[PDB]
């Protein structure tokens, strides 16, 4: 038993990264992130 | 010469006695035998050989080292008990 | 259990001796003699376990060593013996027997 | 150069031709070792020339610790003699030195890491593990253990020769790998 | 409420990551053959289940020689209360006939 | 609302259902058991590919194609029972699970507590 | 093995320390399994590395790093002791370079932290203080 060998880092980090990037909660739900809208800044 | 020696033979003699006495008197020997029997032994008792138990020996090329324990020995004609003994000896 | 090398001892000789002796001369039941002898191979060992103070030290020559059976046998030349004095032996042999 | 490297230690190999009982090997020769429990063959020494035996019951025998070939079939002849003496049937056969271990000074220090990148297929170089650098030469085939100080260890030979012909063809590679 | 760590964050990753520290904590780490053998039979006799334990005890000698000779005589019931322990199937004939042998 | 997911939500997620025991049987039955504590936030930081870390303010992390996120630890208290008998080994650990995105001028992130001048040493526009 | 290759080969640079607290391998079976799969992509045909990213574990300024890198590059060349593993170069490096500056870590925490034994660091520290005159880089 070594405790870096039994907790994996990635899951809960590459799974938000990935959640964000896709954007999908599952699909259960898409979409929901969104690239910000720079065109001017009202938009 | 040595003082404990002799305490401890005490101890050894007058402890071996005590028990042995129930044998003695199972075997339906004597009371007095026993007596004799310490007498003589004792009286007995009145060649450079240390007897005992080693908990580690080691080597190192030709140096030797011991960890004795719970011995006897007798150096020139005088007898000596210890609870521990180290020995460093030159092999050649 | 229990090791019979200490009856090579002084007290141990004395101790045969006398026996042999009860059982020769006399009548005394033989067989109970090796009782006796168990008896003394016991408390030879509790006593200098539970009844010694003593530290030796050996330093000198190694004339000779040997293993066999648990047994280690060695014969140590021009030696220095320090009790707890220092005392001098030509020759002195040793006999250890396992302490587990 | 003028480096000639001095031999450390022989290792040899003898077949005494009959089984052998431990325990009474053990017992009666004057310098011996024997615990079953910790390895099955009695460890057994002679003052002259210095060397050990691992002797076991099948009536093999491993000589090692000689400084000289010479020493190694002579120490082996002297632990056959001791065995008849004990008792047995044994005979003094098939002696072959197995591996012979040398070592010299070529007096300048080296770059190991510079050897260990040049002669990357034959060098092997883990300071961290071990400080000297092993070197497997092709022919004679030979590992060389290489240090920074200088000093060198050969082995695996089987012949003298082999020793000294690895140094001749090592020492160009040290000098110009030297420090100062 | 949660507390931010505030450290040059070099010394935090550095335990993360391989720190070239480990251990420190521990969880989950993790008389001869022809007198034995017939004192043994003796024993079989005296009692119908025995163990090889109990058998080393009495023969100072390891389970593994005692098993092999058990299977001879010997043979082992692994079901039951008396399980893993070996029952048997003239005894005095069988002791010289380990004397001489 | 980041900010108030932050600093309870996290702390109670880990709380609710933390207790984990292992159940070991012998023939003497024991039990292994690991808790979780009081999770630790970090500031946002980066791991170099070398190894190297370092803080990271959001510019820098928009160029170099970074997530910009902090990273997280957890107390880990480990227990052994051999059946309530409790031995185990305990404080001395902080245990990272992993990294959390950061919202930008939430409490966490760098830029939140900067001044006008400031933020301009950091090119983000005010 | 393999792990510690795709490090070398990747110009990352791991201590067999570390990958140990990966794995337990027991360390000498690992040196030769090392090197006959180093002697296969043979077939099949540098300390300095680890001295930034010890800086990290100390988080340490950078000019404390790049001094120990020009201190670990002279060192090299000055020989003496030839390094006795790089590991003990690289820590002791560092241990003189902070000690240059006013910045403590005292010494049992770099011990500690860094995994080299206190009587090592100290020990480097004596012969790295005799060549002290050659190392200073301004």
């Amino acid at each position: 038993f070594n405790m870096k060998l039994a907790i994996n880092a990635k899951t809960i980090t590459s799974g938000l990264k990935y959640a964000l990037a896709t954007g999908n909660w599952g699909s259960s739900r898409a979409g929901v992130s969104q690239v910000l809208n720079r065109y001017t800044y009202s938009s | 010469s040595n003082a404990e020696a002799s305490r401890v033979y005490e101890i050894i003699v007058e402890s071996v006695v005590n028990e042995v006495r129930e044998d003695f008197e199972n075997a339906g020997i004597d009371e007095q035998t026993l007596q004799d029997l310490k007498n003589i032994w004792q009286k007995k008792l009145t060649e450079n050989l240390m007897l005992c138990l080693y908990d580690k020996v080691t080597r190192t090329k030709a140096r030797w080292k011991c960890s004795l324990k719970d011995g006897v020995v007798t150096i020139n004609r005088n007898d000596y008990t210890f609870q521990k003994a180290q020995v460093e000896a030159e092999w050649v | 259990g229990y090791y019979e090398l200490y009856r090579r001892s002084t007290i141990g000789n004395s101790l045969v001796d006398a026996l042999d002796t009860l059982i020769s001369d006399g009548r005394i039941e033989a067989s109970l003699a090796m009782r006796v002898l168990e008896t003394f191979d016991k408390v030879v060992a509790e006593t200098l376990k539970d009844n010694t103070q003593s530290k030796l030290t050996v330093k000198g020559n190694l004339d000779t060593y040997g293993f066999c059976d648990d047994v280690w046998t060695f014969i140590v030349k021009n030696c220095q013996v320090t009790v707890e004095s220092v005392i001098s032996v030509d020759k002195l042999r040793i006999v250890a027997c396992n302490s587990k | 150069s003028g480096i000639v490297p001095t031999l450390q230690n022989i290792v040899a190999t003898v077949t005494l031709g009959c089984r052998l009982d431990l325990k009474t090997v053990a017992l009666h020769a004057r310098n011996a070792e024997y615990n079953p429990k910790r390895f099955a063959a009695v460890i057994m020494r002679i003052r002259e020339p210095k060397t050990t035996a691992l002797i076991f019951a099948s009536g093999k025998m491993v000589v090692t610790g000689a400084k000289s070939e010479d020493d190694s079939k002579l120490a082996s002849r002297k632990y056959a003699r001791i065995i008849q003496k004990i008792g047995f049937a044994a005979k003094f056969t098939d002696f072959k030195i197995q591996n012979i271990v040398g070592s010299c000074d070529v007096k300048f220090p080296i770059r190991l890491e510079g050897l260990a990148f040049s002669h990357g297929t034959f060098s092997s170089y883990e300071p961290e593990l071990f400080p000297g650098l092993i070197y497997r030469m092709v022919k004679p085939k030979i590992v060389l253990l290489i240090f920074v100080s200088g000093k060198i260890v050969l082995t695996g030979a089987k012949q003298r020769e082999e020793i000294y012909q690895a140094f001749e063809a090592i020492y160009p590679v040290l000098s110009e790998f030297r420090k100062m | 409420r949660i507390t931010t760590l505030d450290e040059t964050v070099g010394v935090t990753m550095s335990h993360t990551g391989m720190s070239m520290r480990s251990d420190n904590s521990n969880f989950l780490k993790v008389m001869p053959k022809k007198e034995i053998l017939d004192y043994l039979f003796k024993l079989f006799d005296e009692y119908d289940y025995w163990s090889l334990k109990g058998l080393k005890e009495r023969t100072r000698q390891p389970e593994a020689h005692l098993k092999e000779c058990l299977d001879k005589v010997a043979t082992l019931v692994k079901k039951g209360p008396y399980a893993f322990k070996y029952t048997l199937r003239k005894e005095e004939e069988r002791k010289a006939t380990l004397g001489e042998l | 609302s980041f900010n108030q997911f932050v600093d309870y939500t996290l702390q109670d997620i880990i709380c609710e259902d933390s207790t984990l025991i292992l159940e070991q049987l012998a023939q003497i039955s024991r039990k292994y058991e690991i808790s979780f504590g009081k999770i630790y936030v970090t500031k946002p930081m980066v791991n170099e590919s070398d190894g190297v870390t370092h803080a990271l303010y959001p510019q820098e992390a928009r160029l170099r194609n970074l997530t910009y996120s902090s990273g997280l630890f957890v107390d880990v208290k480990k227990r052994t029972y051999e059946l309530k008998y409790e031995l185990a080994e305990e404080s001395e650990g902080k245990v990272f699970i992993g990294r959390l995105p950061i919202m930008l001028r939430s409490k966490n992130c760098y830029l939140s507590e900067a001044t006008e001048s400031d933020l301009y040493k950091l090119k983000e526009c005010p | 093995a393999s792990i510690l290759i795709g490090c070398r080969r990747a110009e990352v640079a791991r201590t067999f320390k570390e990958i140990q607290s990966l794995i337990h391998v027991k360390t000498k079976e690992f040196g030769k399994t090392l090197n006959i799969m180093k002697n296969i992509l043979r077939g099949k045909s540098q300390n300095l590395t680890y001295i930034p990213r010890f800086c990290s574990h100390l988080g340490l300024p950078m000019q404390v790093t790049t001094s120990a890198e020009y201190t670990a590059k002279k060192c090299k060349e000055i020989k003496e002791i030839a390094g006795k593993s790089p590991i003990t170069i690289a820590v002791v490096s560092i241990y003189l370079n902070i000690l240059l500056f006013q910045i403590p870590i005292t010494a049992a925490k770099v011990g500690q932290t860094l995994q080299v034994t206190e009587g090592t660091i100290k020990s480097g520290y004596k012969i790295l203080y005799e060549h002290r005159d050659k190392l200073v880089d301004p």
